RNA sequence: UCUCGCCCGAAGCGUUUACUUUGAAAAAAUUAGAGUGUUCAAAGCAGGCCCGAGCCGCCUGGAUACCGCAGCUAGGAAUAAUGGAAUAGGACCGCGGUUCUAUUUUGUUGGUUUUCGGAACUGAGGCCAUGAUUAAGAGGGACGGCCGGGGGCAUUCGUAUUG
RNA sequence: UACCUGGUUGAUCCUGCCAGUAGCAUAUGCUUGUCUCAAAGAUUAAGCCAUGCAUGUCUAAGUACGCACGGCCGGUACAGUGAAACUGCGAAUGGCUCAUUAAAUCAGUUAUGGUUCCUUUGGUCGACUUGGAUAACUGUGGUAAUUCUAGAGCUAAUACAUGCCGACGGGCGCUGACCCCCUUCGCGGGGGGGAUGCGUGCAUUUAUCAGAUCAAAACCAACCCGGGCUUUGGUGACUCUAGAUAACCUCGGGCCGAUCGCACGCCCCCCGUGGCGGCGACGACCCAUUCGAACGUCUGCCCUAUCAACUUUCGAUGGUAGUCGCCGUGCCUACCAUGGUGACCACGGGUGACGGGGAAUCAGGGUUCGAUUCCGGAGAGGGAGCCUGAGAAACGGCUACCACAUC
RNA sequence: CGGAUCCGUAACUUCGGGAUAAGGAUUGGCUCUAAGGGCUGGCAGCCGACUUAGAACUGGUGCGGACCAGGGGAAUCCGA
RNA sequence: CCUGGGCAGGGCGAAGCCAGAGGAAACUCUGGUGGAGGUCCGUAGCGGUCCUGACGUGCAAAUCGGUCGUCCGACCUGGG
């Protein structure tokens, strides 16, 4: 019975304007779904000329994007930190469109091992994981290449990213709509945009 | 600089140029929108800092339909200034006008500097930005008077 | 109201199909096809009203279910199909090929045409886009959605079109010089050579056009069909050249009689 | 301007209106009005020619006009208001330097430097007949010889009345 | 037909109104021979309704073992007509009324590049047939009954579901043992081939990269030949369409025919136990047209000031993020700013106000109606909510309250 | 009824009042969130005050939990 | 008359002052600051309305319990 109608408003002054219709069918309403970080629990919706929406009630797994390498892989949310549209929704653990997700920064290890070798967040110990990190021997001159990849590209990820892949959390702007499609998809805070959110955390923390 | 929570349109920021370390610019990844119409950019476009969603040269607002001209009268409304749009009306029994105006709300874009009260502006018909802003501040006109005057302090 | 409307009123009915008053209260609801309502011509109206073949309408929807009546080569069963500008009606069993041309009046004139031009068709795109793997598409004011069509081929051109294999030949392009038919407005049914076009960025351009004996007309780029090339028209058009001369010399022409 | 194929098209393009002449503009019915002997007419859009049934028939109409006001286009520049420059922060021509990028030719690729297209800033002089319509039997202000029971404050005089 | 006349005074002239005059559209009186058209429960009561009707639907072509009819008729299911039912579509059109409604609806003009869209028209569509369920039907019933129905048995399909074969694997990307050539004593330096393993198509959801007007050079290390070469389209614009890159593609699961009829012939031959299959109804993911919706832009509405300030905690205006919705929207939420309208009449009331095209009234100018047959809006006694469905806040659909009202 | 917070307040009038008019809602416990400052430097770091507002959860509708503590309205006569 | 002593907390918010808005001017409107009063609720203090309560050979030859009126003043009170 929710009606986003624009007739029951007042004027561009202020006057009452008289109602006549009775919320009609082309103008509904639906009661949001605080997307949970539960598991995996879509419902659907259907749509005014038979479409499909596709309602998440509760999440568990996601598709994230990294930014500058293009490296987009699947990831379980952990946590939602400060939100800041509605901070309730930070206290309520809520994935809406705009929302910072903790990334459990697992599936980007074996990427950068695989693509940019003698890898890192490895917890300064160098001693256990044996992960085949030294066995294929790296025959040909691929090995060359990789030493293009690791050196000539210089594999910067500059300490924001460094203590963030040693803690395994990873820091991720969602990009979809958790109550449209029913997807948890984002990309990865990268930089600046980083920077600004880890001092609102900081501060948020502090005060 | 930005006072509030993420302001970043559409340009990727991170081009990892990190290779041998070196600060360099970073008013260079702008993403720069020409109206058409023969009209032109204006140069705060080109070498700006503000980063506006309801920008005609920044944001995705496209200009269609009715090109009309108002003039400025009031400022006190955030990112967004009140028009004034004088017409005369034929009156078929008298058989001569009379004065009416309709005063619009209209998007004033944070390029667009020196609009001050009193000069001709024009507006372009969008799509729907607010419940009461439709037109968007297109290109301003008037010098106001005069602008070689200056007073004490 | 709800839904779409679904009846249709004799008196709403556009002044073109020649309908009457005093007969009935509703008009033929032409069907979704490839024209929209103001621009169609039914087929119970082509038979029924304009040539006068059957008095009542149930006898055409008699016929036209027994499989005579066929547009563009194939049988359409209904008997409100709507038709429109520039098609080809043909019916199998004696010389009866219909072409549907605008009247200077601005009336569905009849054109019995030879079946060698009846087999070739020319037709206006309307736009054009590219789709799947890369492929270019073109739109066609007949509906017609064709692939792999040209690269040449601008957004305003008339491009003749096949029947039995639907394979587009002779692309014809809008420029100074061209003979074209204005298909719209108060100037509909006028046959001329395109003489000016004034490009507005209000995404409405005005064209002027001459024809013979020195007459000029304004109209919208929206209105026109190109139909020829320099004064050589590839259809052959009933009734003169499409002239509206003068009433006084219509009036002139009936003392003549 | 010859920027795109000695003239022509396109584009730079109006500072924005008010007013007018075109043209497009919409849905009909209705209104005026063409034709048509519905037995006239109100009507309706019909009907008319040759054939003793013997032409497996022809021809034509179902137009036009208005559709205020509002919006679009192309012309007109009289009347009605608007700014051009006046602390010059004027308009034109061509020279000084700083600063910036793209892609053509050096046979290509990666690195440096230019001419080049122009945006941004800045310095000096010359060119303008270098720039302010004269001053309403319009108006405001100033002057100086008066003017008047004009107004306010204080003063003086005069009978008479009453005691 | 650009039209006046009687009336204040003992009499004249004037301002002045009253009364006559002529249509219009409602009712009524009197009277009535012919004929052609022809409005007609609008004004008060959008008050209440008995009774009877107003929405159903079959092709050679979805499902036929109905007990109903009967082809000659033998048997190797089904020739055909076929009531009833499952399925699909329609019942969101038409018809009726004007009670709310004063920039609200409408009307002229513009755009969705900010959305959806049944059907039609085109593009697209690269296991010799699988599994339960059920109606009609047969018997058994319930109460005073409804267009009421449980339970026993049965069988169907384009109702529901599950689901492979074809098709060579082309080509691309990442890894990739090994291998070819030159130099170096070797290490090493440079160029070129290459099986396995992983993904591949369209649509959805992300993120990244490249994307059109411009002509002369000066050097450094490699090499193709005898100084010398290479490229999707459109608007006025785009974050348009179309490419490539890595992953998701959601059990309430996007597509990639386990459909149906027709008349029938041919071929290699190892039977045909296999192909040669032509036309036609079903929507099938998507893309455009078409029917229409939707919120928008400019302009336009009667009277009233005894309606001069109105709007804002409960959004009033704007900005930034989000929610919802098909999309842009203070439509909704959190934070922030104090805005927005008005003496050019907002705001607040009244309308015996549905808005127009139009109708009446004969100089011109105007004045008054328009519920009414054409378009658009609103409602089905009041208002609220909602399933199905592409389209409804539907009412000859449902649910609950109020007023009536039936057995 | 009684305290406190947030709405809303009439007849009349000396325009000051009437007025805490009248009439409603909330009030507990526990977690949070936001806002309100000082001192050090050529925008950064340390230290403490008790207030307000909002949200969620929970208890047998219980919450001024004892105590503290205005029944109200319409009138007449008289005296300001 | 002289000389000393004393009166918890809250509610109403006058003049004056500041800032903003409107207006040509007169001036008006809004939000604060301010703390005025023989001003309101109310304690100590001072008096004593009602229960015509308790006593009524009582605690008392006038007192006690609730309920009270007022409490910055025309206020209460000691000594000379
Ligand atoms: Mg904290
Ligand atoms: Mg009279
Ligand atoms: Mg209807
Ligand atoms: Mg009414
Ligand atoms: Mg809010
Ligand atoms: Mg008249
Ligand atoms: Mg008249
Ligand atoms: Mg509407
Ligand atoms: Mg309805
Ligand atoms: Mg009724
Ligand atoms: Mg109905
Ligand atoms: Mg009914
Ligand atoms: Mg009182
Ligand atoms: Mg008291
Ligand atoms: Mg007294
Ligand atoms: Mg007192
Ligand atoms: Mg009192
Ligand atoms: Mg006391
Ligand atoms: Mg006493
Ligand atoms: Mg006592
Ligand atoms: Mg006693
Ligand atoms: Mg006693
Ligand atoms: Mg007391
Ligand atoms: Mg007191």
């Amino acid at each position: 019975g929710i009606s986003r109608d624009n007739w029951h408003k007042r004027r561009k002054t202020g006057g009452k304007r008289k109602p006549y219709h009775k919320k009609r069918k082309y103008e509904l309403g639906r009661p949001a779904a605080n997307t949970k970080i539960g598991p995996r629990r879509i419902h659907t919706v259907r749509v005014r000329g038979g479409n499909k929406k596709y309602r998440a009630l509760r999440l568990d797994v996601g598709n994230f994007s990294w930014g500058s390498e293009c490296c987009t892989r699947k990831t379980r949310i952990i946590d939602v930190v400060y939100n800041a549209s509605n901070n309730e929704l930070v206290r309520t653990k809520t994935l809406v469109k705009n929302c910072i997700v903790l990334i459990d920064s697992t599936p980007y290890r074996q990427w950068y091992e695989s693509h940019y070798a003698l890898p890192l967040g490895r917890k300064k110990g160098a001693k256990l994981t044996p992960e085949e990190e030294e066995i294929l021997n790296k025959k040909r001159s691929k090995k060359i290449q990789k030493k293009y990849d690791e050196r000539k590209k210089n594999a910067k990820i500059s300490s924001l990213l460094e203590e963030q892949f040693q803690q395994g959390k990873l820091l991720a702007c969602i990009a979809s709509r958790p109550g449209q499609c029913g997807r948890a998809d984002g990309y990865v805070l990268e930089g600046k945009e980083l920077e600004f959110y880890l001092r609102k955390i900081k501060a948020r923390k502090g005060k | 600089t930005e006072r509030a929570y993420q302001k970043q349109p559409t340009i990727f920021q991170n081009k990892k140029r990190v290779l041998l370390g070196e600060t360099g610019k970073e008013k260079l990844p702008r993403y720069y929108k020409n109206i058409g119409l023969g009209f032109k950019t204006p140069k705060e476009a080109i070498e700006g800092t503000y980063i506006d969603k309801k920008c005609p040269f920044t944001g995705n607002v496209s200009i269609r339909g009715r090109i009309l001209s108002g003039v400025v009268t009031k400022m006190k409304m955030q990112r967004t200034i009140v028009i004034r749009r004088d017409y005369l009306h034929y009156i078929r029994k008298y058989n001569r006008f009379e004065k009416r105006h309709k005063n619009m709300s209209v998007h004033l874009s944070p390029c667009f500097r020196d609009v001050q009260i009193g000069d001709i502006v024009t507006v372009g018909e969008c799509r729907p930005l607010s419940k009461t802003v439709r037109f968007n501040v297109l290109k301003v006109t008037k010098a106001a008077g005069t602008k070689k005057q200056f007073q004490k302090f | 109201a709800r839904g779409p409307k679904k009846h249709l009123k004799r008196v709403a009915a556009p002044k073109h199909w020649m309908l009457d008053k005093l007969t009935g209260v509703f008009a033929p609801r032409p069907s979704t096809g490839p024209h929209k309502l103001r621009e169609c011509l039914p087929l119970i109206v082509f038979l029924r009203n304009r040539l006068k073949y059957a008095l009542t309408g149930d006898e055409v929807k008699k016929i036209c279910m027994q499989r005579f009546i066929k547009i563009d080569g194939k049988v359409r069963v209904d008997v409100t199909y709507p038709a429109g500008f520039m098609d080809v009606i043909s019916i199998e069993k004696t010389g009866e090929h219909f072409r549907l041309v605008y009247d200077t009046k601005g009336r569905f004139a009849v054109h019995r045409i030879t079946v060698e031009e009846a087999k070739y068709k020319l037709c206006k795109v309307r736009k054009i886009t590219v789709g799947v793997k890369g492929i270019p598409h073109l739109v066609t004011h007949d509906a017609r959605t064709i692939r792999y069509p040209d690269p040449v081929i601008k957004v305003n051109d008339t491009v003749q079109i096949d029947l039995g294999t639907g394979k587009i030949i002779n692309f014809i392009k809008f420029d100074t010089g061209n003979l074209c038919m204005v298909i719209g407005g108060a100037n509909l049914g006028r046959v001329g050579v395109i003489t000016n076009r004034e490009r507005h960025p209000g995404s409405f351009d005005v064209v002027h056009v001459k024809d013979a004996n020195g007459n000029s007309f304004a109209t919208r780029l929206s209105n026109i069909f190109v139909i020829g090339n320099g004064n050589k028209p590839w259809i052959s058009l009933p009734r003169g050249k499409g002239i509206r001369l003068t009433v006084a010399e219509e009036r002139d022409k009936r003392l003549a009689t």
